[PDB]
């Protein structure tokens, strides 16, 4: 098992990717998949253990570039949009 | 008489906005529309077109 | 006043509180 990490998951055919975290939700014991109000997977319990797994999708975002004129300068910065910096 | 008058209208407004549901109707309306498009735009990846 | 598939909601460039402020 390996959480926190964005990683490829086949759950018994989840067939899905995202990084997977702690899940302070509680399932019902017949309950297995999970989803969010727009139908799409959410979390998924551990066919091994009682744990319950959240699904956060891969973190993605625009890539701008911050420039000023090229006449005035040639250095850029460069925004990763909505991304944690921890893992560009 | 008139300070006194505009004290409270203001007041009446703070609790005419506070009791009614539907005072802030076209704000609420705005973020409806657009919750409902992204909603249905994220429901029509589930057809099979 | 009260699903991520490529979707991205870009903040405002003015924040609440500058709004306010202005
Ligand atoms: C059940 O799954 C857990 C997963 O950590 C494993 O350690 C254990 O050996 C398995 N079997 C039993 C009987 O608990
Ligand atoms: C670069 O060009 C812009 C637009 O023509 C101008 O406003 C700016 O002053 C220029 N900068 C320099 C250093 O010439
Ligand atoms: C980025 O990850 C770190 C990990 O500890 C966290 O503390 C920080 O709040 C995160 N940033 C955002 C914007 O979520
Ligand atoms: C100003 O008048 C309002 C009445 O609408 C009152 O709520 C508020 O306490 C007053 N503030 C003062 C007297 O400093």
């Amino acid at each position: 098992l390996v959480k926190n990490k964005c990683v490829n998951f086949n759950f018994n055919g989840l067939t899905g990717t995202g990084v997977l975290t702690e899940s302070n939700k509680k399932f019902l014991p017949f309950q297995q998949f999970g989803r969010d109000i727009a139908d799409t997977t959410d979390a998924v319990r551990d066919p091994q253990t009682l744990e319950i797994l959240d699904i956060t999708p891969c973190s993605f975002g625009g890539v701008s570039v911050i420039t000023p004129g090229t006449n005035t300068s040639n250095q850029v910065a460069v925004l990763y949009q909505d991304v944690n910096c921890t893992e560009v | 008489l008139i300070a006194n008058q505009f004290n409270s209208a203001i007041g009446k407004i703070q609790d005419s906005l506070s009791s009614t549901p539907s005072a802030l109707g076209k704000l609420q309306d705005v973020v409806n529309q657009n919750a409902q498009a992204l909603n249905t735009l994220v429901k029509q990846l589930s057809s099979n077109f | 006043v009260t699903k991520f598939n490529g979707l991205t909601v870009l903040p405002p460039l003015l924040t609440d509180e500058m709004i306010a402020q202005y």
